[PDB]
């Protein structure tokens, strides 16, 4: 997260680490959306330009950390992974269209001051909140500059949602209606991106209505950190919403 | 001459993608592994290994080149000019739902997977412990619902 600032204490309890058995590295981010489901995206698992095919024992999920690199025992838990399963029209050969994973947990995870799901939108708080302007908050434990800075503590930053005339103009790479930008204009003044290491985390918004946190991206991919002109891409979690309740439903 | 409609209507013979692989048979096991878990409309008839647009994907038509996530292309046909664009709310296309319900006269949001191993988590997600069930606000969230409201 580029010019983040230090989470609170329990500020995003759904954030999720994704983090390699061995060597021991953290991977990426993911939301936990329920006791034993975890929200990611799909290039955290596979990217085969980058020989890139994490299976189900390669893994762990860490909940309700802060420290990046600290082990919170009695506050984080970490639990093995059941099953992962990809979009199966996750596009990694062009542009990462559909970028998006589920995860199952070994076992039920219990929730606590600082382990909590996000929820999912539905249809109408999709089209209420989903509005250029709106701002919604993303964090991570990725890189703080395009250059590398690892944070010693989760980041978070709030950025707008970005008009899609402005995206895709923004971009050589071909952008999807699975997919919507945020970030500030360059004139706009104020600064933010997610970077790499922050993929798979969410992008929540509260809402007005009832005051509870939808995740309605996931950080999914951009060219630098931060850069005048460009603005970072998350997958619509809404628009694949479909598919996350019917892999849920018939396992 | 040119197909309409992002080619949902397209009934052709089309069979290998724009980077000349061939279509996987839509029928085939590895295929149906894939489809499993989609969202498919029925208007779309699934015939044999020919491009097909089933889930309205706007780049057109399609067809699965191998069994892995991923493992699809393109094919290249030539669609119409269909001059009208998509803008930040606006696409809709039927999304948490099963066979237009209607029926939900206890609760206000339409909370959706059910209640046994879905698991458990749904009643309270997104209201946290330490900010929301406390009745504290964090430091910044401020920001976020005044964006809202200018
Ligand atoms: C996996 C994620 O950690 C990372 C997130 C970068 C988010 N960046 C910004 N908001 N500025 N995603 C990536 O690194 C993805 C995965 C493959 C390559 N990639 C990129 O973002 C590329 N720089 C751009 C790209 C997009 C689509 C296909 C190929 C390359
Ligand atoms: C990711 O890794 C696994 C390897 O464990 C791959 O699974 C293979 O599946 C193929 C085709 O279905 C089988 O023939 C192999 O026996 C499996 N590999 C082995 C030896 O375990 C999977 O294909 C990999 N994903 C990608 C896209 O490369
Ligand atoms: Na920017």
């Amino acid at each position: 997260i580029v010019e983040g600032s230090d989470a609170e204490i329990g500020m995003s309890p759904w954030q999720v680490m994704l983090f390699r058995k061995s060597p021991q590295e953290l991977l990426c981010g993911a939301s936990l959306i329920s006791d034993r489901w975890v929200l990611t995206a799909a290039h955290c698992l596979l990217y085969p330009p980058w020989d890139k095919n994490f299976t189900e024992n390669d893994l762990l999920v860490r909940i309700g950390k802060h420290s990046r690199t600290r082990y919170e025992r009695n506050i984080e838990k970490i639990s093995m992974l059941e099953k992962i399963y990809i979009h199966p029209r996750y596009n990694w050969r062009e542009n990462l269209d559909r970028d998006i994973a589920l995860m199952k947990l070994k076992k039920p995870v219990a929730f606590s001051d600082y382990i909590h799901p996000v929820c999912l939108p539905d249809r109408e708080t999709a089209a209420s909140l989903l509005q250029a302007g709106y701002k919604g908050r993303v964090t991570g434990w990725g890189n703080l500059k395009e250059t590398w800075g690892q944070p010693s503590v989760l980041q978070v930053v709030n950025l707008p949602i970005v008009e899609r005339p402005v995206c895709k103009d923004s971009t050589r790479i071909r952008i999807t209606d699975n997919m919507f930008c945020a970030g500030y204009k360059p004139d706009e003044g104020k600064r933010g991106d997610a970077c790499e290491g922050d993929s798979g985390g969410p992008f929540v918004m509260k809402s007005p209505f009832n005051n509870r946190w939808y995740q309605m991206g996931i950080v999914s991919w951009g060219e630098g950190c931060d850069r005048d002109g460009k603005y970072g891409f998350y997958t619509h979690v809404f628009r694949l919403k479909k598919w996350i309740q019917k892999v849920i439903d018939q396992f | 001459q040119c197909v309409p409609d992002r080619g949902q209507q397209y009934q052709g013979r089309l069979a290998v993608t724009t980077h000349g692989l061939p279509c996987l048979a839509w029928a085939s096991a590895q295929a149906k592994a894939l489809s499993k878990h989609q969202d498919f409309n029925s208007a779309v008839q699934l015939v044999e290994n020919f491009c097909r647009n089933p889930d309205g994907d706007e780049e057109g038509v399609w067809c699965y080149v191998a069994g892995k996530p991923g493992d699809f292309g393109y094919c290249d046909l030539n669609y119409c000019e269909e001059a009208v664009e998509e803008e930040t709310g606006d696409g809709l296309d039927e999304d948490s739902d099963r066979a237009i319900e209607g029926r939900t006269a206890t609760s206000e949001y339409q909370t959706f997977f059910n209640p046994r191993t879905f698991g458990s988590g749904e009643a309270d997600c997104g209201l946290r412990p330490l900010f929301e069930k406390k009745s504290l606000e964090d430091k910044t969230e401020r920001e976020l619902l005044e964006s809202y409201i200018d």
